[PDB]
C-alpha cells in the first residue's frame, strides 16, 4: 500500500515523508530512498476471520515454538471480533 | 559438487555473466548467490 | 650429593645442617630482644625451636626434607634467612603495640 | 506509654495499639509482599500475598489486616511464609496471560517483580487459561481485562477517594469480573490515578500506550502548574 | 610530622574538570521519589547527586538525540545527606539539597470497614 | 588425496613419516552437515511436586562474611594458612622428555 | 586541630620554593622544546602560555594541593623533555581549532540555552 | 542444598579463620579487622601506616610466606571520608592459599609504595595513580601508564564521565590531530534497572 | 600487536628497556560498570582475544561464586574441553608468532590451518569464529550440535603429527637454539617476586599449575602432567609450551571419552534464562525471561578474586558487587601486565635482537595488558 | 605429576662426541628441516577458490541483521524493546506507537552496524523471534552512512533472506 508524496517521494509504512521545504531530501539526489513495499497493516487486513465454535480460543501464531507466546482470546462480544495481540489474526463465533 | 575433493573444495559455483543490470563476465562477487543456494554453498545444509 | 636442585638461582648448599643451625641460633638471638609478651616472639620461637630440634635429631638430608615439610633444604635455608631478616626489620618496627587509631565510623561498611 | 512490645525476627519494636503486622514489619525496615493492600485505601485482604508466620502459631495471618499482639514474634523469612508466598504467587500466575512483551507495564509490574523475588521460577499449570472481554470506560484509561488479578484497588479508590460508585465486581468465583456491568464511562477529575494503583496492565494510560519502557525514562521531579494546588 | 592546617578541602584544581563545568553546573542532592506504578520502597533508601539538564537536540542524520555535556548521565549515590554535601563542597559544585520525604504512619483498621454509624463503612468489598 | 604413488613415496621419505594415515585435509570422514533433530533432557528442578524453590535457592543462602576480631570490639600453638603442599610425583608415563 | 599528613612540604613556604623551582625548569625548557618539536609558535608566547597555566592555579592555599600540582607539573615536564609527547600534545595547550566562546550575556542568550 | 547450589567447604573456612586470628594477634598495631567470606576468602583490614610491615610479614614469615603478589588495585567509594580503598591480593605457593589486605586513603594522603616488598607492585601502583589519582610515596618512577599524554583527570573515579571531557579528530587547517570538547551524535542511554522489592533479606540494613 | 618501546643502548647491548603501554586502552573496566553481568560478559572475549573462552570461564566462575550456584556437570565438561581447545589455539599462536618474529615463518601457516579448523569448532558451537560468548555465568548457552564430538575426535587424532612437524622445524635447529638458549634467564625467586605466572614460572623450575593445585571445573577428574623447565630461558619455555599442547591433547581425549548427559545451564530460572518453548508456554518462564533480559539477575553483595590457569598465565578478576544487577567494580588481572613489567629486568645485558625473543617468549597480547 | 623437558645429559663417549661433531660439521639437522619442507611441498594445498568456493558455516552463524514477519505478512515485532535493553553496545534505537488499527508496532527501528558487536543477544532476547541475525556476511560498504540501518533496510533484508533464515531456524530451534 505504498503511496506517493505530493513532491514525489514514496511514503513509508510509518508515514514519514520529507516536506517540500525540507533540505534533508538532498541526501536522496543521485540515489534512491529505501522503502519497503510490503505494508504489514494491509497484509494482515487481507487475512480472513477464523470461525470457531468456542467461547475462548488460543493463538500462538502457528509453528508451535516458532510463533509468539500462546494467548487466550475471549469471543463473547458479538459486536467486534477477537484479535490476537501478537499476530493480529482475527477470530469470531458463528453468529446466526 | 565433487565429493572426492577435500572439505571446502567439494562444492563450487560458476557465476552468470549478466545479472540484474550489469555485465558480470569478470566482475563477479559473492553477493550474487541467492539465499537458498547460499545455504547450500556454505555447507549450512546437505540438501540443495 | 645431589646437583641442580631444579630452581634457577638456587645453588646446592653442601653441609646444610651447620647452616641451618647457625641461622636458627641467630634467629633466636634476634628474637630474644623482643618483648616477652609479644605474640610474634613466642610464635617464631616455637617454630624455630621445633625446626632446630628436627634438624639436630636427624643427620640424613632427605629424611630431614620429608620431616621439615619444606623440601629442598636449600629453600628451607632461604626461608630461615628471610625469617631472620623479617625478625630484625620487625624488631625495628615494633608492631606488638596497640592499634594506632580506629577507622572512620563507616570506613568498611559494605554495601555502601 | 501505651506502646506494646512486638518482635520482628527476634527484634523488639514498640508499636501503638491497633498497629498491623505489616506496619510492625515496616517500622523495622522490611516491606511485606502485597497486591491488594494500599495505605490510602481501606483494608481488603483479598490477595493473600501478605501471609506471614507468627511464631508458636500453626496458621499464617494476613499481615495487612491482622493487628499485632503484645509479645508476638513475626517470622517473615520463615519457611512457612516463603511457601505461602510461593503458593499464592502460583495461584496468581496460573490464569495470567503471557502478555509481558505487549503489556505497557513491563518493567513497572509489581506482579513481575514479586514473582522474581518471592515466587517460584517455573509453572506446573497444565490446563488452559481463561479470557474475559475488555471494558470501555472512556478515552483516558485503556482496559485490558484478562491481565487483572482482582485486587479491587480500583473499586476502593473510586468509592472512597474519587467518591464515585461506578466500579464493582460481577459474577462469582473464577468468572467474577471487575467492571461496570453496563457501557458507562468512569470519568472524573481523579480518574487517572487508578492507572497508578493498579499493580498490573489491566488499567493503563491510553495516550501513553506503546510509547516507552520504564527503564528508558529519565525522571525529573517538578511541580504542576495546571492549578494553584501545586 | 603533621601540618595541622585548618581550611576547607578543595580538589577542583586536581580533578581535571574544565572550568565551565565547575562554576556553572548546579547539582541536586535528593532521595529519589517512589515510582507510583509500583508499591516497592527499595529504591528510596540512598541519597543521589545529579547534575542539571542541558540541551538535547535532534541529529540531522537518522534523527537520534545528540548532546553536548559530559555530565548528563552522571549520578552518584551516598549513604547520608552529609556525605553528599561534603562531596559537592570538596568538588566545588553549587548544590540544592532537598530533605527526605517519609510516608507518615497511618491508622489502619479492618473492622472500621463495617461501621455501625460512621461514614467509613464500605458499600462493597 | 589424489596423489600419485611416486609422489607419496617421495613425500614420505623426505618427511620421514607416513602421511596418508593422518592427512591434514578433511574428507568424507567428517559428520554430515544435516543432522536429525535432538531432544535435550530437562534439568533436575523440573519436578511437578516437592520442588519448592525455597529449598533450592542458592542466592538466598549467601550471607555476609564472618567477622573475627573486630578491633572496635594457654599454649596457643602456631598455625599456618593451610597444610603444607605435597611435592609432586615424577610422571610415571614419560618422566623425561 | 585537623592534623593532616605531609606529602613533601609542611607549610606554604616550601610549597612556594618547589613551585618556583619547577617554574624555572619550565622556563629553561621552552626555548629547547619549541625548537625540537618544530613548533610555529615563538618562545615569547610559549612562555606567556606557561605564565597563564601557572596563574590558573594561583588561588590554592593548601600545601598538599600545591605540591601535588607541582608533582603533576614535573610529570608534564618529563613527558616533554623526553619527547614522549608529539606536536599535537604540545599544541593542545593553545586551542587553535576551537571557536571563541563569547562571555557577555547577550551573545550567550543569542547562541543557545547554555548560561 | 541440592545440585544447583554451590557446595560449602568448612575445613577451609576454619583454617582461614584460625590463620586470620593468628595474623591479627601477631600485628595488633595495624590490623583493624579480619573477615572470612562464605566462599572461603580471607581479607584483613589494616591501617594505612602498616602497609610495609604487614605485607613484609606475610611475605617473610615461615608460617605465611605469601611470596607472590597476584594483584594490587583500588576501589572508589565516594560516600566515604577516605574515598579510595587499596586492595592487595597475595598467593602462597608453600601453603596453597590466598589472602587479601585492604587499606584506605583519600585524595591528598599518600600511601607508602610497596615496590621494595614486591617488584610486581611498581606497574600496579602506576596504574592506580593513573586511574584514581592516589599518590604513592617513594615510587621509583610514578607517572601515567595507560592514559594519553597530557590527559587531565582520572577516568576510574566515580565522578568522572563515561565518555570523558575531550575527544580527538584531525584538522586539515592545522594539519594535525586536535582535541575538542566531547559532542556525542547519539547520547549514551541511561537505564534505571534497579528494582524495588529487595532481593536479599540477609543483607538488609538497620532503618536508623 | 602495537607497542612503543623506549630503550638506551651502549653500543650493541641494551642498557635499559622501557615499554610505553596504553595504545589499546579502551577503558573496559569503567564500561563494565554501566552494564549488567550478561552485558559485561562479551568484554572478556575482547580482553585476551587469542584465548576467548578461558576469559569467559574466569568471569563465569567469579559470577557463580558470588551467586552461590554451580553449573551442571555436562556444562563443566564442555567448559574444560573448550578451554583445552582454547589452550591449543593460544599456544599455536604464541609459538608460531615467536618463530615468525625470529624468522622461520613456515609453521605459522602450517598451524594456522589447524587454527582455522578450531575456529570452525567455535563457530559450530556458538555461531561465531573467535568471540563466541558461549560460556555464561550459569553454564553454557547452547548444547553441542549432534555431530560435533565426532569431528573434534577426528581433528584431535591428527594434531600430534602437526606438533611433530613443528618440532622437526624448530626443536633441534641450531639457529633456533642459538636464538633462544640462554636468553631472558630469570631466577625462581625473581620470577615469584615480580609476579610472573604460568610458563614464566614453570620455565624456572617452579612446580605450580592452577589446574592441579586449585582445580576449578572438573580438572580434578582429568589426568595430565605439568612440564617443568630447568634453565629459565626461552628454549625451556618453548619446550614447555609444546609439551602443554601435547597434554592439552591428552585432556581433550579424556573429556571426549567422559562427556556426561544432562542439562547445560543451571536449573534456576532466576539466573539462567529458560528455554524458548517454556518462555512461549509458561507465565513464570516468560516473566523470568523478561526480567533476565531487561534488568538481569541481582548478585548478592561481596568481593571475590577468581583466578584460572589461562594459556598465558594466571588470569584473574577481582569482582565487587553491591547487591544490584550491575557490577560495582571489575578489576582484571592479566599475566601479560606483570610479564611486560618484568621485561626490563629480563632484557639486561642482551643484544637488541634478543628483546624480540624475550617479548615473544613472554606471550604478550596488549588487549589484556591495556584493558 | 610433572615432566622434565630439558633434563637430559649428553653422552661423553667417543662415538657420541663424533656424532655431535659430524652434526656440527655436516649440518644434518638442517638437512632434516629441508627434507621436512620438501616433503611438505609435494602435498595438496588447503586453499579454496573464493569466491567460487565458500568456507563452511553453521545454522547458528551470526551475520547481518534482519526483521522477520508472520506467514500472513505482518511483521513479528511488537516493540517490546527487549533487544534494545539487552544490547551490550547500545546499537538499537526503537520508537513505537499504536498503529491505525490499534496494533503495537514500531515507528523507528535502527541498528548501528558500526556499534554492533554481533553477539546475538538481541535475537535470543526476542520473545516472538522478530529480529534475527542472518547468514549474510558479504555486505561491506563504501561509506559509513550506509551502515546505519533503519526499519526499512532491516525489513528489506528480512524479505530478501527469509527462506534461508527460516531454514536455519528450523534446523536450530530445538537447541534453544
Ligand atoms: C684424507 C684427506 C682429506 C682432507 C681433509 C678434508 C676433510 C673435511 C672434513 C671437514 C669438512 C667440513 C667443512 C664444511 C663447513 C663446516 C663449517 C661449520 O661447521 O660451521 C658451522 C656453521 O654452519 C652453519 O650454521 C651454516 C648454516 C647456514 C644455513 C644453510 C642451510 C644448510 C643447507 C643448505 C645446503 C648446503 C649445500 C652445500 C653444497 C653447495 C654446492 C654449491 C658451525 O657453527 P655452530 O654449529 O653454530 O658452532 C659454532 C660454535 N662453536
Ligand atoms: S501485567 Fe505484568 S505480568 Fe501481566 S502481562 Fe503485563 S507485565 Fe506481564
Ligand atoms: S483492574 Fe487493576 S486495580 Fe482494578 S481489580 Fe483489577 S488488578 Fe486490581
Ligand atoms: S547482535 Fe548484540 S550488539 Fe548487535 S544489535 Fe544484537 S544485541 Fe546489539
Ligand atoms: S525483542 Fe523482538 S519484538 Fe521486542 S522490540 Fe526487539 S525485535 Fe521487536
Ligand atoms: S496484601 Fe494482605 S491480603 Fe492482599
Ligand atoms: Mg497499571
Ligand atoms: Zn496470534
Amino acid at each position: 500500500g505504498v503511496r506517493t508524496s505530493p513532491t514525489g517521494e514514496k511514503v513509508t509504512h510509518t508515514g514519514q515523508a520529507y516536506d517540500d521545504g525540507d533540505y534533508r531530501r538532498v541526501r536522496f539526489s543521485d540515489r534512491q530512498k529505501e522503502v519497503n513495499e510490503n505494508f504489514a497493516i494491509d497484509l494482515i487486513a487481507e487475512q480472513p476471520v477464523s470461525e470457531v465454535g468456542s467461547r475462548v480460543i488460543s493463538c500462538d501464531g502457528g509453528g508451535g515454538a516458532l510463533g509468539h507466546p500462546r494467548v487466550y482470546i475471549n469471543l463473547d462480544k458479538e459486536t467486534k471480533t477477537g484479535t490476537c495481540g501478537y499476530c493480529g489474526l482475527q477470530f469470531r463465533q458463528p453468529h446466526h | 559438487e565433487d565429493n572426492k575433493q577435500f572439505f571446502g573444495r567439494h562444492r563450487w559455483v560458476i557465476y552468470t555473466t549478466e545479472m540484474n543490470g550489469r555485465d558480470t563476465f569478470w566482475d563477479v562477487d559473492g553477493s550474487m548467490v541467492p539465499p537458498e543456494w547460499h545455504r547450500w554453498l556454505h555447507c549450512m545444509t546437505d540438501d540443495p | 650429593l645431589k646437583k641442580t636442585t631444579g630452581l634457577v638461582g638456587l645453588a646446592v648448599c653442601e653441609t646444610p645442617h651447620e647452616r641451618l643451625k647457625i641461622l636458627y641460633t641467630k634467629i633466636l638471638d634476634v628474637l630474644g630482644q623482643i618483648p616477652k609478651n609479644a605474640a610474634y616472639r613466642k610464635y617464631t620461637e616455637q617454630i624455630t625451636n621445633e625446626k632446630l630440634g628436627m634438624v639436630k635429631a636427624e643427620p640424613d638430608v632427605k629424611k630431614l626434607e620429608e620431616q621439615l615439610q619444606g623440601g629442598q633444604i636449600e629453600e628451607v635455608i632461604l626461608q630461615a634467612e628471610n625469617e631472620l631478616s623479617l625478625a630484625r626489620k620487625m624488631l625495628r618496627w615494633k608492631p606488638w603495640e596497640p592499634l594506632v587509631e580506629e577507622p572512620p565510623a563507616n570506613q568498611w561498611k559494605w554495601p555502601i | 506509654s501505651n506502646l506494646i512490645e512486638v518482635f520482628v525476627d527476634g527484634q523488639s519494636v514498640m508499636v501503638e495499639p491497633g498497629t498491623t503486622v505489616l506496619q510492625a514489619c515496616e517500622k523495622v525496615g522490611m516491606q511485606i509482599p502485597r497486591f491488594c493492600y494500599h495505605e490510602r485505601l481501606s483494608v481488603a485482604g483479598n490477595c493473600r500475598m501478605c501471609l506471614v508466620e507468627i511464631e508458636k502459631a500453626p496458621k499464617v495471618v494476613a499481615a495487612c489486616a491482622m493487628p499485632v499482639m503484645k509479645g508476638w514474634n513475626i517470622l517473615t523469612n520463615s519457611e512457612k511464609s516463603k511457601k505461602a508466598r510461593e503458593g499464592v504467587m502460583e495461584f496468581l500466575l496460573a490464569n495470567h496471560p503471557l502478555d509481558c512483551p505487549i503489556c505497557d507495564q513491563g518493567g513497572e509490574c509489581d506482579l513481575q517483580d514479586q514473582s522474581m523475588m518471592f515466587g517460584s521460577d517455573r509453572s506446573r499449570f497444565l490446563e488452559g487459561k481463561r479470557a474475559v472481554e475488555d471494558k470501555n470506560i472512556g478515552p483516558l484509561v485503556k482496559t485490558i481485562m484478562t491481565r487483572c488479578i482482582q485486587c479491587t484497588r480500583c473499586i476502593r479508590f473510586a468509592s472512597e477517594i474519587a467518591g464515585v460508585d461506578d466500579l464493582g465486581t460481577t459474577g462469582r468465583g473464577n468468572d467474577m469480573q471487575v467492571g461496570t456491568y453496563i457501557e458507562k464511562m468512569f470519568m472524573s477529575e481523579l480518574s487517572g490515578n487508578i492507572i497508578d494503583i493498579c499493580p498490573v496492565g489491566a488499567l493503563t494510560s491510553k495516550p501513553y500506550a506503546f510509547t516507552a519502557r520504564p527503564w528508558e525514562t529519565r525522571k525529573t521531579e517538578s511541580i504542576d502548574v495546571m492549578d494553584a494546588v501545586g | 610530622q603533621l601540618i595541622a592546617v585548618d581550611e576547607k578541602l578543595d580538589i577542583t584544581t586536581l580533578t581535571g574538570v574544565p572550568e565551565e563545568h565547575i562554576k556553572t553546573r548546579k547539582v541536586r542532592i535528593f532521595v529519589p521519589a517512589r515510582n507510583n506504578m509500583q508499591s516497592g520502597v527499595n529504591n528510596t533508601k540512598k541519597w543521589k547527586m545529579e547534575f542539571d539538564t542541558r540541551e538535547r537536540w535532534e541529529n540531522p542524520l537518522m534523527g537520534w538525540s545528540s548532546t553536548a555535556d559530559p555530565l548528563s548521565n552522571l549520578v552518584l549515590t551516598f549513604s547520608t545527606k552529609e556525605d553528599a554535601v561534603a562531596f559537592a563542597e570538596k568538588n566545588g559544585w553549587s548544590f540544592d539539597v532537598e530533605e527526605r520525604k517519609v510516608p507518615k504512619p497511618k491508622s489502619k483498621s479492618y473492622g472500621a470497614n463495617f461501621s455501625w454509624n460512621k461514614r467509613t463503612r464500605v458499600s462493597t468489598k | 588425496a589424489s596423489a600419485t604413488r611416486v609422489i607419496q613415496l617421495l613425500r614420505n621419505w623426505a618427511s620421514g613419516r607416513d602421511l596418508q594415515a593422518k592427512l591434514q585435509l578433511r574428507y568424507q570422514e567428517i559428520s554430515k552437515r544435516t543432522q536429525p533433530p535432538p531432544k535435550l533432557p530437562v534439568g533436575p528442578s523440573h519436578k511437578l511436586s516437592n520442588n519448592y524453590y525455597c529449598t533450592r535457592d542458592g542466592r538466598r543462602e549467601a550471607m555476609p562474611p564472618s567477622i573475627v576480631m573486630s578491633s572496635q570490639k594457654t599454649e596457643k600453638k602456631a598455625v599456618t594458612p593451610a597444610p603444607p603442599i605435597k611435592r609432586w610425583e615424577l610422571s610415571k608415563d614419560q618422566p623425561y622428555l | 586541630g585537623t592534623s593532616v599528613k605531609p606529602i613533601f612540604s609542611r607549610d606554604m613556604n616550601e610549597a612556594k620554593r618547589r613551585v618556583r623551582e619547577l617554574y624555572r625548569a619550565w622556563y629553561r625548557e621552552v626555548p629547547n622544546t619549541v625548537h625540537l618539536f618544530q613548533l610555529d609558535i615563538s618562545v615569547k608566547q610559549g612562555r606567556d602560555k606557561v605564565r597563564e597555566m601557572f596563574m590558573k592555579n594561583a588561588h590554592v592555599t593548601d600545601p598538599r594541593v600545591v605540591d601535588l600540582l607541582v608533582i603533576k607539573g614535573k610529570m608534564e615536564l618529563e613527558e616533554t623533555i623526553n619527547v614522549w609527547k608529539q606536536r599535537t600534545h604540545i599544541m593542545r595547550f593553545f586551542h587553535e581549532t576551537e571557536a571563541p566562546r563569547p562571555t557577555d550575556f547577550l551573545s550567550k542568550f543569542y547562541v543557545g540555552h547554555d548560561p | 542444598t541440592r545440585p544447583t547450589i554451590r557446595p560449602r567447604n568448612d575445613v577451609v573456612h576454619k583454617q582461614l579463620s584460625a590463620f586470620g586470628q593468628y595474623v591479627a594477634e601477631i600485628l595488633p598495631k595495624y590490623v583493624q579487622q579480619v573477615q572470612v567470606s562464605c566462599f572461603n576468602e580471607l581479607e584483613i583490614f589494616i591501617h594505612p601506616d602498616g602497609v610495609i610491615p604487614v605485607l613484609t610479614f606475610l611475605r617473610d614469615h615461615t608460617n605465611a610466606q605469601f611470596k607472590s603478589l597476584a594483584d594490587l588495585t583500588a576501589v572508589d567509594v565516594p560516600t566515604r571520608q577516605n574515598r579510595f580503598e587499596i586492595v592487595y591480593n597475595l598467593l602462597s605457593l608453600r601453603f596453597n592459599s590466598r589472602i587479601r589486605v585492604k587499606t584506605y586513603t583519600d585524595e591528598l594522603t599518600p600511601i607508602e609504595s610497596s615496590v621494595t616488598v614486591y617488584k610486581a607492585a611498581n606497574w600496579y601502583e602506576r596504574e592506580i595513580w593513573d586511574m584514581f589519582g592516589v599518590f604513592f610515596a617513594n615510587h621509583p618512577d610514578l607517572r601515567r601508564i595507560l592514559t594519553d599524554y597530557g590527559f587531565e583527570g582520572h577516568p576510574f573515579r566515580k565522578d568522572f564521565p563515561l565518555s570523558g571531557y575531550v575527544e580527538l579528530r584531525y584538522d586539515d587547517e592545522v594539519k594535525r590531530v586536535v582535541a575538542e570538547p566531547v559532542e556525542l551524535a547519539q547520547e549514551f542511554r541511561k537505564f534505571d534497572l534497579n528494582s524495588p522489592w529487595e532481593a536479599f533479606p540477609a543483607y538488609r540494613q538497620p532503618p536508623e | 600487536g602495537v607497542l612503543r618501546l623506549v630503550m638506551e643502548l651502549s653500543g650493541e647491548m641494551v642498557r635499559k628497556c622501557d615499554p610505553h603501554i596504553g595504545l589499546l586502552h579502551r577503558g573496559t573496566e569503567k564500561l563494565i560498570e554501566y552494564k549488567t553481568y550478561l552485558q559485561a560478559l562479551p568484554y572478556f572475549d575482547r580482553l585476551d582475544y587469542v584465548s576467548m573462552m578461558c576469559n569467559e570461564q574466569a568471569y563465569s566462575l567469579a559470577v557463580e561464586k558470588l551467586l552461590n550456584i554451580q553449573p551442571p556437570p555436562r556444562a563443566q565438561w564442555i567448559r574444560v574441553l573448550f578451554g583445552e581447545i582454547t589452550r591449543l589455539l593460544n599456544h599455536i599462536m604464541a609459538v608460531t608468532t615467536h618463530a615468525l618474529d625470529i624468522g622461520a615463518m613456515t609453521p605459522f601457516f602450517w598451524m594456522f590451518e589447524e587454527r582455522e579448523k578450531m575456529f570452525e569448532f567455535y563457530e559450530r558451537v556458538s555461531g561465531a569464529r573467535m568471540h563466541a560468548a558461549y560460556i555464561r555465568p550459569g553454564g553454557v548457552h547452547q548444547d553441542l550440535p549432534l555431530g560435533l564430538l565426532d569431528d573434534i575426535y577426528e581433528f584431535s587424532k591428527n594434531f600430534s603429527f602437526r606438533i611433530d612437524e613443528l618440532e622437526e622445524m624448530l626443536t633441534n635447529n641450531r639457529i633456533w637454539r642459538n636464538r633462544t638458549v640462554d636468553i631472558g634467564v630469570v631466577t625462581a625467586e625473581d620470577a615469584l617476586n615480580y609476579g610472573f605466572s604460568g610458563v614464566m614460572l614453570r620455565g624456572s623450575g617452579i612446580q605450580w599449575d592452577l589446574r592441579k593445585t586449585q582445580p576449578y571445573d572438573v580438572y580434578d577428574q582429568v589426568e595430565f602432567d605439568v612440564p617443568i623447565g630447568s634453565r629459565g630461558d626461552c628454549y625451556d619455555r618453548y619446550l614447555c609450551r609444546v609439551e602443554e599442547m601435547r597434554q592439552s591433547l591428552r585432556i581433550i581425549s579424556q573429556c571426549l571419552n567422559k562427556m556426561p548427559p544432562g542439562e547445560i545451564k543451571v536449573d534456576d530460572a532466576k539466573v539462567s534464562p529458560p528455554k524458548r518453548a517454556e518462555m512461549k508456554t509458561s507465565m513464570e518462564s516468560l516473566i523470568h525471561h523478561f526480567k533476565l533480559y531487561t534488568e538481569g539477575y541481582q548478585v548478592p553483595p561481596g568481593a571475590t578474586y577468581t583466578a584460572i590457569e589461562a594459556p598465558k598465565g594466571e588470569f584473574g578478576v577481582y569482582l565487587v558487587s553491591d547487591g544490584s544487577s550491575r557490577p560495582y567494580r571489575c578489576k582484571i588481572k592479566a599475566p601479560g601486565f606483570a610479564h611486560l613489567a618484568g621485561l626490563d629486568k629480563m632484557s639486561k645485558g642482551h643484544m637488541l635482537a634478543d628483546v624480540v625473543a624475550i617479548i615473544g617468549t613472554q606471550d604478550i597480547v596488549f588487549g589484556e595488558v591495556d584493558r | 605429576t610433572y615432566k622434565f623437558v630439558n633434563m637430559r645429559e649428553p653422552s661423553m663417549d667417543m662415538k657420541s662426541v663424533t656424532d655431535r661433531a659430524a652434526q656440527t660439521l655436516l649440518w644434518t639437522e638442517l638437512v632434516r628441516g629441508l627434507g621436512m619442507t620438501l616433503s611438505y611441498l609435494f602435498r595438496e594445498p588447503a586453499t579454496i577458490n573464493y569466491p567460487f568456493e565458500k568456507g563452511p558455516l553453521s545454522p547458528r552463524f551470526r551475520g547481518e541483521h534482519a526483521l522477520r514477519r508472520y506467514p500472513s505478512g505482518e511483521e513479528r515485532c511488537i516493540a517490546c524493546k527487549l533487544c534494545e535493553a539487552v544490547c551490550p553496545a547500545q546499537a538499537i534505537t526503537i520508537e513505537a506507537e499504536p498503529r491505525a488499527d490499534g496494533s503495537r508496532r514500531t515507528t523507528r527501528y535502527d541498528i548501528d552496524m558500526t556499534k554492533c558487536i554481533y553477539c546475538g543477544f538481541c535475537q535470543e532476547a526476542c520473545p516472538v523471534d522478530a529480529i534475527v541475525e542472518g547468514p549474510n556476511f558479504e555486505f561491506s560498504t563504501e561509506t559509513h552512512e550506509e551502515l546505519l540501518y533503519n526499519k526499512e533496510k532491516l525489513l528489506n533484508n528480512g524479505d530478501k533472506w527469509e527462506a534461508e533464515i527460516a531454514a536455519n531456524i528450523q534446523a536450530d530451534y530445538l537447541y534453544r
